[PDB]
Parts: C-alpha cells; sequence; structure tokens
C-alpha cells in the first residue's frame, strides 16, 4: 500500500539555541522544501485464523536526512534501525524506545529476523499485548549506550477527536546525530493540518559511520487502523507513516514578538517568494 | 584639551567638540559553566577491599564535576608526584576523560612506580608509557593491610613470558616452563608457580611493609570537555557598572532584570541589530538584560 | 552473640557514666571491638570503636570530645566513658565484636546496658 | 558521606506473610554486595542475621534472607512470627563512614 500527498507548510525547526524577538532573520541550512509530496506506507496484519503475509515494513535509503511524522495512540511506532547494509560486515544503530526508557547504541549487530509476533494479531477481543524484544540476534566488541529517558510520549486526549502527531526530523553531518521532535495537538479531521509549528532540538550525539540505510521497527504484535487497496502512482490512502526526505534550502522566518516562529518563506521556490 | 586637540596655543570663539565622555565601570563578577554533579572520589580513595597487583582495576570515571580541594583530608599522602601539569593548577582544568585505578604491592618496589623504570614491578606487573602526563598519590597503609601472623589475601606473579604491555592487565594462570622438562601443570622441579604470596607483617621496617599508592591519567586530547572546575568568586550585582566573565557574555553593563516571558531553552537574546542583550543564570536559571553605561 | 555487659545504671546529669563489656568468653579472630548507640524511640546510630591489642580510638562525626574510648591491661574488655551528662543523652549502650579480620560485619553482640539521665 | 536511607519507615503486615524492606544506600559506583542486616529486638541488642550479599551467619533461621547487590536491596522474612517483631537495620561496610540505615519498626498484629 502506497500512496503520495502534499506537505504544504511542517517540517520547520528551531535553527540555533540562540534566542530572538520581533524579528526577521535568514538562515541556509538543510530543510523540507514547501509544497512537496510525501509518500505513505501502510502495514496490513490482523486476525489470527486468516492472514496474509505481513512485509509491511519497506526500507528506506535515508539520503541525506528524512522527515517523519505518525499519528497513533500511544506506542505503535518503537525504535530506528539505522547503518548501511544492516549486516555482520557493517556497523548498524539501535535505537530502541523503552517503557520509561530509551536504548541507543552502535554495534556489529549481525543478524535482526523479526519482531516476535504470536501471529494472534486479533486485538478486537483481547488487547493485551507487550513483552516482544529479540529484535538483533548477536552483539561484537562495542562498549556505547545511550541509556536516557525516553523520547516520544502519550498525550491523553478526551470526548474523541484529541490525537497527537508526532513530527521527527533526523540530522547526520559531522559524525554527529541530531534529534527535533514536536508534539502537535488538534488532529481532528485533517491528515496533515494546515497552519504552522516548530520542532525543537531535543539531543545529540557523536556517531559517525557512513548511514545510508534505514530501518522501521513498527510493533505488529497487535495493529490497528488496517485498511488495504491496490494504490500506486499518485494517489491517497491512509498509512500513519509518514517520509519526507530534507534539501539544503534558504529559509526567511518571522520571529513573534514571543520569540516563537509564526510564519516563514521558501527562498526557491515561486519568483515572488 | 581643546587646544591639545587642534594642536594650536590660539582658539577663536565658537563650539567645538573635544573627546567622548564615558562612565568607567567598577568590581568585577565570574561564573562557571552549567555542570553541577559532583565526582564520587570517595570510592577509589577510601575502599575496604583491594584486589590483587596483578587484578588491579582499569575502571572509568567521568560525567560529573570534580572537586580535588576535598581529597587532600582523604589520605595521609605527602607525595604528590605529577609529571605534566602542576600539582595546585589541576582545578582550573577541564577534562574529556579522568582514569582512576588502585591495587597493593610491596613498598620496597613504590619508587619504582614511574615511567622509565625497569624489573621487578616495572616489568612484571606495572608499566606507564614515556609520555605520561598526571599525578601520582601515595601513603602508607601498614596498620590495615598486615597481620603480625601472615596474610596471603594478595598474590603477585613473578614469572612471565615477557614484559607484558603497559596501560594492560594479564591474569594467565599457568605453571611456567622453566626447565626441558614438560611443565604440564600443578607443580614440580623446574616448574614453578609464579603466583608468590605477600607476608605483610609489622616487623618489616621501610620497604617491605604494605603501602597503596594511586595514580590519575589525563590527556589534553581536542574532546569536548566533560568534567571541570567549580568556584563562585562574587554573587552578583543588580544596578552598578560591572565587568562579566559569565558562561560566553564577557560583557559590561548594569544588568538588573527580565520581566520578559523568555522561551525556557533560550539564553541569549539578540536585536535588529545583533547584540546580546541576554544571560542565562547559572543558578537561578534567571534571565538578565544586558545594557551599556 | 551474647557478651556480657555492665547492668543498668541511675547517673545525675553532667557526671560520668562507666560501661564495660566482657569479651573474653570466646576467641576471636579481629582486632577491634565496637560499641553501638541506640535511642529510645529511633533508629540506631553508629559512634565508633578503639582498636584492640593497640588502644587507637576511633570516634565519629558527632561522637567525640565528650566520648571516652578505653580498654584493659590485658586488652581483652573494652570499657565506655561519657561525661557531661545531658538529659537527651540518655540511651541504650550495646556492644559488638566482629567474626572474621577484614571483615566488619558485627557477629557478636553484647547484652545491653541502660542508663538513664534524670531526677 | 552517606546518609543511609531506609524505607518504608515502619510495617505491620499479618503474620506469615513475606514483607520486603526497601534498603537503599547513596552509592555511586555501588557496595558491591558489602552489606550486614541486622534486627533489633526491644531491650536486647541487635542480632546480625545476613551478612554479605544472600548467605546467612550461623545459626540464623533460613526465614531471614536478603539480596540485593550495588544500590537496591531487599530483604525477605518467610513466616514471620510473634518472635520477629523488631526493627530491622541494613549496613554497608564499603567505604569507613559506617553507618546505618533509618530503621524500620516491623509490628506484629
Amino acid at each position: 500500500t502506497q500512496s503520495y500527498t502534499n506537505s504544504f507548510t511542517r517540517g520547520v525547526y528551531y535553527p540555533d539555541k540562540v534566542f530572538r524577538s520581533s524579528v526577521l532573520h535568514s538562515t541556509q541550512d538543510l530543510f523540507l522544501p514547501f509544497f512537496s509530496n510525501v509518500t505513505w506506507f501502510h502495514a496490513i496484519h490482523v486476525s489470527g485464523t486468516n492472514g496474509t503475509k505481513r512485509f509491511d515494513n519497506p526500507v528506506l535509503p535515508f539520503n541525506d536526512g528524512v522527515y517523519f511524522a505518525s499519528t497513533e495512540k500511544s506506542n505503535i511506532i518503537r525504535g530506528w534501525i539505522f547503518g548501511t547494509t544492516l549486516d555482520s560486515k557493517t556497523q548498524s544503530l539501535l535505537i530502541v524506545n523503552n517503557a520509561t526508557n530509551v536504548v541507543i547504541k552502535v554495534c556489529e549487530f549481525q543478524f535482526c529476523n523479526d519482531p516476535f509476533l504470536d501471529v494472534y494479531y486479533h486485538k478486537n477481543n483481547k488487547s493485551w499485548m507487550e513483552s516482544e524484544f529479540r529484535v538483533y540476534s548477536s552483539a561484537n566488541n562495542c562498549t556505547f549506550e545511550y541509556v536516557s529517558q525516553p523520547f516520544l510520549m502519550d498525550l491523553e486526549g478526551k470526548q474523541g477527536n484529541f490525537k497527537n502527531l508526532r513530527e521527527f526530523v533526523f540530522k547526520n553531518i559531522d559524525g554527529y546525530f541530531k534529534i527535533y521532535s514536536k508534539h502537535t495537538p488538534i488532529n481532528l479531521g485533517r491528515d496533515l493540518p494546515q497552519g504552522f509549528s516548530a520542532l525543537e532540538p531535543l539531543v545529540d550525539l557523536p556517531i559517525g559511520i557512513n548511514i545510508t540505510r534505514f530501518q522501521t521497527l513498527l510493533a505488529l504484535h497487535r495493529s490497528y487502523l488496517t485498511p488495504g487497496d491496490s494504490s500506486s502512482g499518485w494517489t491517497a490512502g491512509a498509512a500513519a507513516y509518514y517520509v519526507g526526505y530534507l534539501q539544503p534550502r534558504t529559509f526567511l522566518l518571522k520571529y513573534n514578538e514571543n520569540g516563537t516562529i509564526t510564519d516563514a518563506v521558501d527562498c526557491a521556490l515561486d519568483p515572488l517568494s | 584639551e581643546t587646544k591639545c586637540t587642534l594642536k594650536s596655543f590660539t582658539v577663536e570663539k565658537g563650539i567645538y567638540q573635544t573627546s567622548n565622555f564615558r562612565v568607567q565601570p567598577t568590581e568585577s563578577i565570574v561564573r562557571f559553566p552549567n555542570i553541577t554533579n559532583l565526582c564520587p572520589f570517595d570510592e577509589v580513595f577510601n575502599a575496604t577491599r583491594f584486589a590483587s597487583v596483578y587484578a588491579w582495576n582499569r575502571k572509568r570515571i567521568s560525567n560529573c564535576v570534580a572537586d580535588y580541594s576535598v581529597l587532600y583530608n582523604f589520605a595521609p599522602f605527602f607525595a604528590f608526584k605529577c609529571y605534566g601539569v602542576s600539582p595546585t593548577k589541576l582545578n582550573d582544568l577541564c577534562f574529556t576523560n579522568v582514569y582512576a585505578d588502585s591495587f597493593v604491592i610491596r613498598g620496597n618496589e613504590v619508587s619504582q612506580i614511574a615511567p622509565g623504570q625497569t624489573g621487578n614491578i616495572a616489568d612484571y606487573n606495572y608499566k606507564l608509557p614515556d609520555d605520561f602526563t598526571g599525578c601520582v598519590i601515595a601513603w602508607n597503609s601498614n596498620k590495615l593491610d598486615s597481620k603480625v601472623g601472615g596474610n596471603y589475601n594478595y598474590l603477585y606473579r613473578l614469572f612471565r613470558k615477557s614484559n607484558l604491555k603497559p596501560f594492560e592487565r594479564d591474569i594467565s594462570t599457568e605453571i611456567y616452563q622453566a626447565g626441558n622438562k614438560p611443565c604440564n601443570g600443578v607443580a614440580g622441579f623446574n616448574c614453578y608457580f609464579p603466583l608468590r604470596s605477600y607476608g605483610f607483617r609489622p616487623t618489616y621496617g621501610v620497604g617491605h611493609q604494605p603501602y597503596r599508592v594511586v595514580v590519575l591519567s589525563f590527556e589534553l586530547l581536542h574532546a569536548p570537555a566533560t568534567v571541570c572546575g567549580p568556584k563562585k568568586s562574587t554573587n552578583l550585582v543588580k544596578n552598578k557598572c560591572v565587568n562579566f566573565n559569565f558562561n560566553g557574555l564577557t560583557g559590561t553593563g548594569v544588568l538588573t532584570e527580565s520581566n520578559k516571558k523568555f522561551l525556557p531553552f533560550q539564553q541569549f537574546g539578540r536585536d535588529i541589530a545583533d547584540t546580546t542583550d541576554a544571560v542565562r543564570d547559572p543558578q537561578t536559571l534567571e534571565i538578565l538584560d544586558i545594557t551599556p553605561c | 552473640v551474647q557478651l556480657a555487659q555492665s547492668g543498668s545504671e541511675l547517673r545525675k546529669p553532667g557526671a560520668s557514666v562507666k560501661v564495660s563489656c566482657d569479651t573474653s568468653g570466646h576467641s576471636f579472630t579481629s582486632n577491634a571491638i565496637h560499641w553501638v548507640r541506640q535511642a529510645p524511640g529511633q533508629g540506631l546510630e553508629w559512634m565508633g570503636w578503639i582498636n584492640t591489642d593497640t588502644g587507637t580510638p576511633t570516634y565519629a562525626q558527632g561522637f567525640t570530645g565528650r566520648f571516652v574510648f578505653s580498654l584493659d591491661t590485658s586488652a581483652r574488655t573494652a570499657y565506655l566513658q561519657i561525661s557531661s551528662l545531658k538529659a537527651d543523652d540518655t540511651a541504650v549502650f550495646y556492644c559488638a565484636r566482629e567474626r572474621d579480620y577484614s571483615d566488619y560485619f558485627f557477629d557478636y553482640w553484647g547484652q545491653g546496658t541502660l542508663v538513664t539521665v534524670s531526677s | 558521606e552517606v546518609v543511609m536511607t531506609q524505607s518504608p519507615a515502619s510495617l505491620s503486615v499479618s503474620p506469615g506473610e513475606r514483607a520486603t524492606l526497601s534498603c537503599r544506600a547513596r552509592a555511586s559506583l555501588g557496595i558491591s554486595t558489602d552489606l550486614a542486616w541486622y534486627q533489633q529486638r526491644p531491650g536486647q541488642a541487635p542480632r546480625l542475621l545476613i551478612y554479605g550479599a544472600s548467605t546467612r551467619a550461623t545459626g540464623i533461621p533460613a526465614r531471614f534472607s536478603g539480596s540485593g547487590s550495588g544500590t537496591e536491596f531487599t530483604l525477605t522474612i518467610s513466616s514471620l512470627q510473634s518472635e520477629d517483631s523488631a526493627v530491622y537495620y541494613c549496613q554497608q561496610y564499603s567505604n569507613w563512614p559506617l553507618t546505618f540505615g533509618g530503621g524500620t519498626k516491623v509490628e506484629i498484629k
């Protein structure tokens, strides 16, 4: 299941940790171009008595930073895997989130077979699901760990129509890893709401390596919201799994009198712009 | 002054613009970077049990703030030998990593603990590189590490294949082959057990009494700092013209207060002319307000 | 386990109290004998010890100056002396002895001595 | 120094049920299972029950069983009886500011 949709005005973060107020600043950094198309990748694996082969985690190149967004309940998407070959002949990252912790390490991981699934895949009657683990098969010489407070958190919403859309953007230059996160409320009817929101720096990590590969670790132990179709080319669907690529563009932000960013303009989209 | 700025002894009537009028500052205040967690040095300096000289620990200590002024009372050391840095300036130095190790030896081989030495302990037990930097700390521990009847809690190897590499520990257990007869194991003639045991006793004088030595290893690599010094100097000023030694401003103003609702993770203010107008306060986290004379 | 100490005593405030501990009943492979003070309604507070066969006392942060550690001529029994008694300084004193050398767990303990500072 | 913490301050459960006494010490680098457990009946002196990690002293009943390593330690006593109504203390002999815990008062219903 694949589909395409526009990314109007999302994917902007605070450039630097310096404060400004009521000024028009111009910067130059990797950014998501305005009014670009983002591909949706969906997962279909439910029911125990009946089912079909999942193959629901496509692997993406991760060429010079990506933009991530997804709408879920609390923990459906977990962790991210990087590397270049994801085999025993190369190093690979193992960013994994836990109940109240985050585990990040780099090592010579040999095999990553499958997330452990009971094949029950039925949350409509019994929805007790946890403790899958066993992603990687073996380790090697490595003494790097980042056991820390978990990054993504669930925001409580009542009376319906109160869901949070996550936004993570990943940067890897000069041997360092950068993560910007921000939780955007109000996801009533629009899959990609129009408006403006800004991401904030969260963590830095000196990894290095020449990462050119990206894997997703969606927990298929008990999933939901699984429509399906033969959509291909340029159509619309439902995936709750958004991917966008960054380009080195030039922006111009309108800082408010409160110090926050309200408006922005892409310097290479429109001759008016 | 008017004559001096015109280079003449006669000035016709009129109005002239002499030099500038400026209020000179006074006093001075200093700060330290935003690191608060203190280093737990009491485990290494004071431990109830010590491993053997061959079982010396190679532990890693970092991610804290080291207070070297408090360890003077933690042990009766008097030597405090240092090689690549002055003993007095170990506080205002920032280091990415701190090395700590401790083991028990005999007193006669304490002076041998130094770069460029060879022999009983400098080749079979403990070796250090030629470009070592840091400090060496040692003290007497006879009254708490010796037994009158005999103390066999510490073992030392004396037969080895060769001189082991520096910064490494050899914990092999085998019977050294010191003869043509095959030293399969156990014991026997020409097959000696290298793990001879200490016999620390109060009868021993200087040289044979059990002592304790600790050495701290640093390296001034171009890596980001993790552990640094403290020190406070002046607390704060509210309405005066004072100099600054802050966490990246080094300004000079009459900084009183900032009542703006500043964003949490934003410290340095700017304006339309790219001028710093705000300072993160290391203690109360209260943003200040740069203002010139 | 059941070492013998002195009996209960009553002392006027500001005076000195004599406390003893019988230890020669068994054989101990230790050079240290310890003393423990318990508050009437609170938890334990470690006080210190004296080096057996050496006579070197070891005091704590708040148990020095007025607390006196001493030994006997035969270096078998331990004694505890407290001076400048106050009304709130009343407590029950215990005598403890460890089992093994370089092992600092109090395997053997005294019977206990209670003193009262009142009128 | 180390201010040794013991929680909860007091427990009173029905006899015959295991009671876990949390004994956590503020040791940054750990204690390496250098823990000792003492039970103090009112009146007589405290009596040592467990020395080291889990092993008990000679003559100590098997009911008093403890565990722990580094920072987190827990003591469990099986089949509490009326003679076990006392105050339990734990000590860490790692460095040499020898100090004990706050003391947990165990009461028999």
